[PDB]
RNA sequence: CCCCGAGAGGGGGUUUUUUUUUUUUUUUUUU
C-alpha cells in the first residue's frame, strides 16, 4: 500500500532479491514519496517557493537556464533528458564542450550507471557537480517525487518500467515547462519507448535516437564523430558461471601481461602458481588488453607448450603446478571472461593507408593507438580528411567474437604531430595527468580577500584572533633573516632557510616550510582536487600545478619582501653540524631576498659583503658541508641522473639550443637543510602519531639487481659492487672510475641508478620500524615536509606536524589507518605519473631540436644484443638503438659473445672486423625520424 | 588421507592484496585395520585407600 | 567509504527522507488485553514491537519481595528473524542484551512511582518482530505507551530516539544502512525537558559534534513524545465518549 | 573450551570411519543400586540391534516447590556411551512416558513428595552394517521393573509393545490403553500393530512379574 | 501503628537453593 503523511510526503515498500555468497536475501526498504522535488530551472517561477533548505541552511541552486540550446522547430529551446544506455555509451560525447549544455538525468538513471558502471557514474555526478555557465547537469529524484513515481504493473518487466518511469519524467518535466516555452528531449537508443509513443494515448513527448538527436544540432558535423557504436572468437563465460568456478579452483583470475615483443602470447599472475600461465594464440588472449584482470581457464595437457569434471580440472590444476616446478614444460590457458577491463581514453592517430580521399559519404577507418603493445581500432567517420594529420582522442565500444578488431569512436581533436601543443596534451593525458583549470567549487575555497591578503601586523590584534583564534600560537620569526634559493623562474617557493650565532658558541638554523595547510582544508573541494592530482608535474613548456595560482603562486608562496605564513623548524646545533635540540613551530616570516643559485653562490664568492644575511648564508654553507660529510660517513648514497635543460632562444618559440644544468654548491646548501628539516620533522611527528604518521621509505636493492651491472664490470672493466651495505655500494661504485674518461663513473652512476627500488610513501602503521629504512639516504626514518605547494603528502606531514606541537588538532582523515593507505597509494602513483611525463616532455623538446640537424655527437654503449647495439649520447641525454641491419654489412657474419659483452661485425663504409664491446666511447651520427606507424619521434643514431 | 584429494587451496582476499588458505587434508580412519595403544605397562599404577 | 548516497547533495537520504524528519510513528494501545494489564504495539519505521505489562501482581517467590517499592524487570526478546539474515543462535543470555534490559530498567525505575506499590512486581516482556534501525529508541517508546495503558503511575513521559552523524551532517531517525555507515547517538528524553535518561554512544564522535547531535536529538524525542501524546489523548477520548 | 570439562584441544577432530516376523529375546534384573529407592536393568536381543538400558527410581522424597494432596512423577532419559539421539526426542519420549506412569502410579499414597525416574539409554548398539520407538517399550519395562523394586504402588502392571514405528502400551490384560504412539508407518494398519503390541506386552509383563517374584 | 469486646482481655503486621560462552550488511634536492 501507500501511505500518505503530514508533511505531504508519501511511503511505501521497495523490496529487491540480491544474491550473496550463492545466498539469496530478501532486502526490504521503505520508499518515501515527496512532493517538494525542484526542477533546478532558472525559468520555473513554482519549485523556488516548495523548495527547503539542506542541513547546512542551504538552499540548492536553480541552475538550468532561462535560454537553452534553441533548435530547428518544433523542438525549438528545449531541455535533454538522458537515458541509461546514452550515458553509459557516449559519456565522453557527455563531456563535450560544444553540445548538451542543459542535461536532466534522472534519479532512476543515476542509480543504474552506478550498478552498471562505478566509474561513469562519477564522471556523470562531476557534471552535475561542475556545472558552469557553459554546461549544465542536474539530478531529478523521479522516484522520490509523488508525482513522477510509477509502479510495476502487473507482468511487466523491471527494463520496461524503469524506461516508463523515465518517459514519465520527460511528460512532468514537459507540461511542467510549458507556460516558459522550453520543450524537452528524450535521448535515448532503446526501441521499447517509441511503440508507446506511437500510440501518445495520454500524452505527447519528443524523443531522438541518440544518433538520430545529434542530427538535429546545429554542430551537427562537428560532434557526428562521437558517437559511440569463417572468424569467431568464444563467447565469455556468463557471470554466474566464473563465480562458480572461482568458488570452485576451477577458473583463476589475475592481471595478463602482453609484450610488445609479441602480441600473440599473454601470461597471468595466479597466487596458486609459482610461474605465471602462458596464454598462446589469439583465440586464447580472446580481445584481452596488457593489464586487464582476466580469468582463466587452465588448456588441456595436451595444449601444454615450452578434461570435463571439476575434479578432473582440479588435478589438471595439480598436475600444472608439477610441471612449473619441473621447468620442462609450461602450462597453458585461456582468457574466458574479462573482469576489469585496463580500458581509458586513448590517444592516437588516423592510418593514412585505409582512407580514402575520393570518399565523401562515411568510411571506415583505421586509428594507430599511441600504446604499441595495443591494437588498432575501427572508426565511422566523414571528416577523414580533416582528422589524417592529426592527435586523436577515441573510446572503444565492443570488440565482439565476429569481428577481428575492437570498435572505437572519436572523442576530441588534440592537435596536428609534432606541434608544441598537441604533443605537450598527448604527453600529459597519456600519463593520466590532469592538466584542466581549477573549477569553481574548487577557487571558492580560496581567501576572500584574493591577492591583497596580508598577514596581520599584530599577532595578538581581536579582530585577528576573532577569526583565527590559533593566531596565538603562531610564532613570530620576522626579525629573522630568511632568504630562498630557488631556481631563475621560480614563482613558487616552498622553502626559506636562515641562520644565527648563539652566545654559547652553537649555531641557530632555522628551516621556513610554506603554511599550505592553512590554506587547504580536509573535506573542501581544494583539497580533494589536491589529493587527487598528488603532486604537480614539471614540464620544459608549461607547468600544471597541484593548486590554484593564487595559492601556490602568491599567498602560500614565500616570496620576499612580505609577510608570509610559515610552519619553520629551528635547530640548536654545534660547530661540527651535531644536534643538541630541535623544535617545531608554525610562524610568520618575510623574506629578505629570493636569490638564484647562480646569484646565491657569487654573493658568497665575492666577499663583497659583510651584510649580516650574507655572513649567515656563508654559515649555512658551512654546516651544509659538515653534514653532507657525515652522511656520506653514515652511508649516504650518492647516485646521478643531470638530466639536460631545453634552452629556448628569445627569438624563436621552437627549441633549438640543449645545454646540461651544473650542480652548484648552493644546490648541495639547499639539499643538506632540506633533508635535515624532513628528518627532524619525520622523528617528531611519527613519535606524536606512531601508527598513522605520513613517512617515506626506500627499500634496499635485490643482489638481483646488480648481479648483471657486476657481470659486466668483472668482465670488461674488471671491478665490483659490494652490495653489502649502502656505503659498501657507495664506496665501490666510486672507485668505479676509468681514468682514459671521466666520464665513464658518471655512466656507471646513471646505469646503477636504474636497478634501485622505487622510494614509496607509507603510513607508520603499514610497516615495522626497521622497515622505516631509506636506503638511498642511510636513515632509519624519513618524510616528505619541506614543499606543501607542489606535494600533497608536505601538506599531511604539516598537519600531522602541527598537531604534533600541540598547534591544532589533528584532522580524523589523518588518524584513520584506512584513509591514509588511500592517500598514500594514490600520491604514490602519481608521482610516478608526474616524472614519467616530466622526462618526457623533455624528450619531446629535445626531439624537436634534433629534428632536422645532424651532428658527430659522444656515445656510450649500455646494451648489447645479438640484433645490435644501444648507444646513450649524454649531451643531449637520449638513448638510441642501433639495429643489426643498419649497424654493420653481413648480417650472417657478426657474432655476439654473451660471455664478454662484446658485438663483432663488419662496418658498412668498412671491411676491417671491429669489436665493440660495453662502455665503449664511440663517434655518433644523430638523426631524428618520425616513425610512420607509432607516430613517435625517435632518433635513429648511425655509429662510426 | 586421499592420494589427491580435488580440494586444495581457498584464495581469500584482502584490501588489494591476495592471500591463499592452506589446503586441509581430510583424515580418515580405517574401518577395520588398527594398532594396539603403546602404553608404559611398568607405569600403570593401581588405586587404593 | 560508501559508494551510496546516504546524504545526496539535494538533500535527500536513501529512503528519501530529509535531515531532520521522523518515520511513520505509528503507535497502538491496548492490544493484548487477555494477556497483560497494559500492552503496546510499536510501528517506527520497519521497526514492529510488541511490549507487554504484566502487573503490578503478587511475586512468585516471596523471596525476592520489597516491602518499600515495587519490583521492575524487563526481558527483551530480539527473535530470530527479527534481521534480514536470519541468526542461528538466541539472543536470550546475549550480554548485549542483559545490559539493553539493565539499561531501560534503570531509565523507569526514576519515572514509575514504584514506591506506592510495595511487596508487588511489574514484569515487562518485549518481543521485538521486526528491526531496522533506531531499536533502543523503538524499545523506549513501548514501554513508556505500555506502562500507561496499565495505569501504573510515572512522573513522565519517556521518548526514544537515534540521531546519525555522517560527515558533519546529522541524520534524524537512522535505519539500518545509516547505522552502518555512520555513528549514531541514541537519546531518552524526559517529557518536554531538555533532561536525558538515557545517552548512549556506541561508536566514534568527534566532541565538537556531539553537542549539536544532541540538540538534534532531543528535538525529535519532543516530536515523537507529542505523537505518542496525541494517540493516547484519541485512544482515551473514544473510551471516554464510548463508556460514558 | 569449557571451564566445567575436559574436552581436550579445539583444533582436533573427531574420528570418523570410512569404507575399505522375528522373535526377540530379553534380559531383567532388578535392585542393583544401592544409591537410589528402585533400579531395573533390561536387556533386549534381536536381528541387527541390542539394547542394554538402565533405570533408577529416586523417591519418594522431599517437594520443595508447593503442597500436594498426591505425588509428583519425573521422567529423564540420558544419553548412554556411543549411541545418541536428539534432546528433543529424549524430552518426547519422557513426556510419553509420564502420561503413562501418571495413570499407573498410585499418586494418592505419596502426599507432597516426589518421584524421579531416571532411565539410562547404556547401550544402545545399532548393527544394521526414528529409531527411538523401538526402544519405547523397554523403557516401560525398566520404569514398571524399578518403580514396583522401589515399593512404589502401581495399579496393574504396564507394557508395552511396538509394531511398524507403531508403540501402544497396555494395562488390564490388554483389555485398556495408556499411552498410543505412532511414526511413520503404513495406513490403515492400527488393527494389525495393536494385536502384535499385546502380544509382545503380555510377553513382556509375564517376564516382569517372573522377575520380580522369583529374583 | 492494625482488627474484635465498652473500660487495662484477646487476635494479627508478612525470611531462605536448581541448568556455560559468539552476536548485524629508476635514489635525492630545488623547480
Ligand atoms: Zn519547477
Amino acid at each position: 500500500r501507500r501511505k500518505r503523511l503530514a508533511d505531504g510526503l508519501s511511503v511505501t515498500q521497495k523490496v529487491f532479491v540480491r544474491s550473496r555468497n550463492g545466498g539469496a536475501t530478501k532486502i526490504v526498504r521503505e520508499h518515501y514519496l515527496r512532493s517538494d522535488i525542484p526542477c533546478l530551472s532558472r525559468s520555473c517561477t513554482k519549485c523556488p517557493q516548495i523548495v527547503v533548505p539542506d542541513a547546512q541552511n542551504e538552499l540548492p541552486k536553480f541552475i538550468l537556464s532561462d535560454s537553452p540550446l534553441e533548435l530547428s522547430a518544433p523542438i525549438g529551446k528545449h531541455y535533454v533528458v538522458l537515458d541509461t544506455n546514452v550515458v553509459l555509451q557516449a559519456i565522453d560525447l557527455l563531456e563535450n564542450p560544444n553540445c548538451f549544455f542543459d542535461v536532466i538525468v534522472p534519479q532512476i538513471v543515476l542509480d543504474e550507471v552506478r550498478n552498471k558502471s562505478y566509474p561513469v557514474y562519477t564522471r556523470l555526478r562531476t557534471l552535475c557537480r561542475d556545472s558552469d555557465d557553459h554546461k549544465r547537469f542536474i539530478v531529478f529524484h523521479n522516484e522520490f517525487s509523488e508525482h513522477t513515481f510509477v509502479e510495476r504493473l502487473p507482468n511487466e518487466t523491471i527494463n520496461d518500467r524503469n524506461n516508463r518511469a523515465i518517459r514519465k519524467t520527460c511528460q512532468w518535466y514537459s507540461e511542467h515547462l510549458k507556460p516558459y516555452d522550453i520543450n524537452v528531449v528524450l535521448v535515448t537508443n532503446d526501441r521499447l519507448n517509441r511503440e508507446a509513443a506511437t500510440k501518445e494515448v495520454e500524452s505527447n513527448i519528443i524523443t531522438k535516437s541518440l544518433v538520430q538527436y545529434i542530427e538535429l544540432l546545429p554542430n551537427a558535423d562537428d560532434i557526428r564523430d562521437s558517437i559511440p557504436q569463417d572468424f569467431t572468437f568464444p563467447e565469455y563465460y556468463s557471470t554466474a558461471r566464473v563465480m562458480g568456478g572461482l568458488k570452485n579452483g576451477v577458473l583463476y583470475q589475475g592481471n595478463i601481461q602482453i609484450s610488445e615483443y609479441n602480441f600473440l602470447e599473454g601470461s597471468v599472475s595466479l597466487p596458486r602458481f609459482s610461474k605465471p600461465v602462458l596464454i598462446v594464440g589469439q583465440k586464447n588472449l580472446n580481445r584481452a588488453f596488457n593489464g586487464d584482470q582476466v580469468i582463466v581457464e587452465l588448456l588441456p595437457q595436451s595444449e601444454w607448450k615450452a578434461v570435463i569434471s571439476d575434479k578432473q580440472r582440479r588435478l589438471l590444476a595439480k598436475d600444472a603446478m608439477i610441471a612449473q616446478r619441473s621447468k620442462k614444460i609450461q602450462p597453458t590457458a585461456k582468457v574466458v571472461y574479462i573482469q576489469r577491463r585496463s580500458w581509458r581514453q586513448y590517444v592516437g592517430q588516423l592510418a593514412p593507408s585505409s582512407v580514402d580521399p575520393q570518399s565523401s559519404s562515411t568510411q571506415n577507418v583505421f586509428v594507430i593507438l599511441m600504446d604499441k603493445c595495443l591494437p588498432k581500432v575501427r572508426i565511422r567517420t566523414r571528416r577523414a580528411a580533416e582528422l589524417l594529420d592529426k592527435r586523436i582522442v577515441i573510446s572503444i565500444d565492443s570488440w565482439p567474437t565476429t569481428h577481428k578488431y575492437p570498435l572505437g569512436h572519436f572523442v576530441r581533436d588534440l592537435g596536428t604531430i609534432e606541434s608544441a601543443q598537441a604533443e605537450t596534451e598527448a604527453l600529459l593525458l597519456e600519463h593520466d595527468v590532469e592538466y584542466r583549470p581549477f573549477s569553481k567549487k574548487v577557487l571558492e575555497c580560496l581567501p576572500a580577500e584574493g591577492h591583497d591578503w596580508k598577514a596581520p601586523t599584530k599577532l595578538d590584534d581581536p579582530e585577528a584572533v576573532s577569526k583565527d583564534p590559533l593566531l596565538t600560537k603562531r610564532k613570530d620569526l620576522r626579525d629573522k633573516l630568511i632568504c630562498s634559493i630557488d631556481p631563475p623562474g621560480c614563482v613558487d617557493i616552498n622553502d626559506a632557510l636562515h641562520a644565527k650565532k648563539l652566545p654559547n658558541g652553537n649555531w641557530e638554523v632555522g628551516v621556513h616550510i610554506a603554511d599550505v595547510t592553512h590554506f587547504v582544508k580536509p573535506g573542501t573541494a581544494l583539497d580533494a582536487e589536491g589529493a587527487a592530482r598528488g603532486t604537480s608535474v614539471y614540464l620544459v613548456d608549461k607547468r600544471i600545478d597541484m593548486l590554484p595560482m593564487l595559492l601556490g603562486t602568491d599567498l602560500c608562496s614565500l616570496k620576499p619582501y612580505v609577510d608570509r605564513f610559515a610552519f619553520s623548524v629551528i635547530w640548536e646545533l654545534d660547530d661540527s653540524a651535531n644536534i643538541v635540540n630541535v623544535n617545531f613551530m608554525k610562524s610568520v616570516i618575510r623574506s629578505r631576498e629570493a636569490f638564484s643559485y647562480e646569484q646565491a653562490q657569487l654573493r658568497i664568492d665575492d666577499k663583497t659583503q659583510n651584510d649580516e644575511l650574507t655572513m649567515g648564508m656563508r654559515a649555512l654553507l658551512k654546516l651544509s658541508v659538515k653534514l653532507k660529510q657525515k652522511r656520506l660517513e653514515a652511508g649516504a648514497l650518492n647516485l646521478a641522473s643531470p638530466e639536460v635543460k631545453v634552452h629556448m632562444d628569445s627569438e624563436t618559440s621552437d627549441p633549438n639550443e640543449v645545454e646540461i644544468k651544473k650542480l652548484l654548491a648552493t644546490n648541495s646548501l639547499v639539499e643538506e637543510f632540506m633533508l635535515l628539516a624532513n628528518i627532524s620533522v619525520a622523528r617528531k611527528i611519527y613519535d606524536a602519531f606512531p601508527q598513522t604518521a605520513m613517512l617515506r621509505r626506500h627499500a634496499a636493492p635485490p643482489s638481483t639487481n646488480f648481479e648483471i651491472l657486476n657481470e659486466m664490470l668483472n668482465t670488461r672493466k674488471n671491478m665490483s659492487i659490494s652490495l653489502e651495505s649502502s656505503k659498501a655500494l657507495a664506496d665501490s661504485l666510486d672507485r668505479c672510475v676509468d681514468p682514459e674518461d671521466p666520464y665513464f663513473n658518471t655512466l656507471v652512476r646513471i646505469m646503477s641508478t636504474r636497478c634501485m627500488m622505487a622510494a614509496q610513501y607509507f603510513y607508520s602503521g603499514a610497516y615495522s620500524y626497521p622497515d622505516f629504512r631509506h636506503y638511498g639516504l642511510a636513515v632509519d626514518i624519513y618524510t616528505h615536509f619541506t614543499s606543501p605547494i607542489r606535494r600533497y603528502c608536505d601538506v599531511v606531514a604539516h598537519r600531522q606536524l602541527a598537531g604534533a606541537i600541540g598547534y591544532e588538532p589533528l584532522s580524523l582523515t589523518h588518524r584513520d589507518k584506512n584513509k591514509m593507505d588511500m592517500i598514500c597509494r594514490n600520491i604514490n602513483r602519481k608521482h610516478r605519473n608526474a616524472q614519467f611525463a616530466g622526462r618526457a616532455s623533455i624528450e619531446y623538446y629535445v626531439g624537436q631540436v634534433m629534428r632536422n640537424n645532424e651532428s658527430t655527437e659522444t656515445g656510450y654503449v649500455i646494451k648489447v644484443f645479438n640484433n645490435g647495439i644501444v648507444v646513450l649520447v649524454p649531451k643531449f641525454g637520449v638513448e638510441g638503438l642501433i639495429r643489426l641491419d643498419n649497424l654493420t654489412e653481413d648480417p650472417n657474419s657478426a657474432a655476439f659473445d654473451e660471455v664478454e659483452y662484446k658485438l663483432t661485425f663488419v662496418p658498412t663504409n668498412s671491411d676491417k672486423p671491429r669489436d665493440v664491446y660495453v662502455f665503449d666511447k664511440v663517434e655518433v651520427q644523430v638523426r631524428s625520424v618520425m616513425d610512420p606507424i607509432t607516430s613517435k619521434r625517435k632518433a635513429e643514431l648511425l655509429l662510426k | 588421507i586421499d592420494e589427491r584429494a580435488s580440494d586444495l587451496r581457498m584464495t581469500i582476499r584482502t584490501r588489494g592484496r591476495s592471500a591463499t588458505i592452506r589446503e586441509t587434508y581430510e583424515i580418515i580412519c580405517d574401518q577395520t585395520k588398527s594398532v594396539p595403544l603403546m602404553i608404559n605397562a611398568k607405569n600403570i599404577a593401581f588405586a587404593s585407600n | 567509504m560508501s559508494r551510496l548516497e546516504i546524504y545526496s547533495p539535494e538533500g535527500l537520504r536513501l529512503d528519501g527522507r530529509r535531515w531532520n524528519e521522523l518515520r511513520r510513528f505509528e503507535s497502538s494501545i491496548n492490544t493484548h488485553p487477555h494477556a497483560a494489564d497494559g500492552s503496546s504495539y510499536m510501528e517506527q519505521g520497519n521497526n514492529k514491537i510488541i511490549t507487554l505489562v504484566k502487573g503490578p501482581k503478587e511475586p512468585r517467590l516471596k523471596s525476592q519481595m520489597d516491602t518499600s517499592k515495587a519490583l521492575l524487570n524487563v526481558s527483551v526478546n530480539i527473535t530470530k528473524f527479527s534481521k534480514f539474515e536470519r541468526s542461528k543462535s538466541s539472543h536470550k543470555n546475549e550480554r548485549r542484551v542483559l545490559e539493553i534490559q539493565t539499561s531501560l530498567v534503570r531509565m523507569f525505575e526514576k519515572n514509575v512511582m514504584l514506591n506506592i506499590y510495595p511487596r508487588t512486581v511489574i514484569d515487562i516482556e518485549i518481543h521485538v518482530l521486526e528491526q531496522d534501525g533506531g531499536i533502543m529508541g523503538s524499545l523506549i517508546n513501548g514501554i513508556t505507551l505500555a506502562l500507561i495503558d496499565a495505569g501504573i503511575s510515572m512522573f513522565d513521559y519517556i521518548s526514544g530516539i537515534s540521531v546519525g552523524l555522517y560527515d558533519t551532517t546529522p541524520l534524524l531517525d537512522t535505519n539500518s544502512l545509516e547505522e552502518n555507515a555512520m555513528s549514531t547517538v541514541t537519546l531518552g528524553v524526559v517529557g518536554k525537558s531538555e533532561k536525558l535518561s538515557l545517552l548512549l554512544v556506541e561508536d566514534k564522535i568527534p566532541l565538537d559534534r556531539l553537542e549539536n547531535v544532541l540538540a538534534i536529538g532531543i528535538a525529535g524525542a519532543h516530536r515523537v513524545r507529542d505523537l505518542m501524546d496525541e494517540e493516547l489523548r484519541k485512544h482515551a477520548q473514544k473510551r471516554v465518549s464510548n463508556a460514558s | 573450551q569449557d571451564r566445567r570439562r575436559l574436552l581436550g584441544p579445539a583444533a582436533a577432530k573427531p574420528m570418523a570411519f570410512s569404507n575399505t516376523e522375528s522373535e526377540q529375546e530379553l534380559s531383567l534384573h532388578t535392585g542393583f543400586i544401592e544409591n537410589c529407592n528402585g533400579s531395573a536393568l533390561v536387556e533386549a536381543r534381536s536381528l541387527g540391534h541390542q539394547t542394554s538400558l538402565i533405570s533408577a527410581v529416586y523417591g519418594p522424597r522431599s517437594i520443595r516447590g508447593s503442597f500436594t494432596s498426591q505425588g509428583t512423577i519425573s521422567i529423564q532419559l540420558k544419553n548412554g556411551l556411543l549411541e545418541k539421539y536428539n534432546t528433543n526426542e529424549l524430552k518426547e519420549v519422557s513426556s510419553f512416558l509420564m502420561g503413562i506412569f501418571n495413570s499407573v502410579v498410585n499418586l494418592s499414597r505419596y502426599p507432597k513428595s516426589g518421584i524421579d525416574i531416571f532411565v539410562y539409554l547404556t547401550y544402545d548398539k545399532d548393527l544394521t552394517n526414528s529409531q527411538i520407538s523401538s526402544l519405547i517399550p523397554h523403557c516401560i519395562t525398566s520404569i514398571t521393573l524399578a518403580l514396583a523394586d522401589a515399593g512404589i504402588e502401581l495399579v496393574d502392571m504396564a507394557g508395552a509393545g511396538e509394531a511398524n514405528g507403531t508403540v501402544v502400551s497396555f494395562i488390564k490384560n490388554g483389555e485398556e490403553i495408556v499411552g498410543f504412539w505412532k511414526d511413520d508407518g503404513d495406513d490403515e494398519d492400527l488393527l494389525e500393530c495393536l494385536d502384535r503390541c499385546k502380544e509382545q506386552y503380555n510377553r513382556y509383563r509375564d517376564l516382569m512379574i517372573s522377575c520380580l517374584m522369583n529374583q
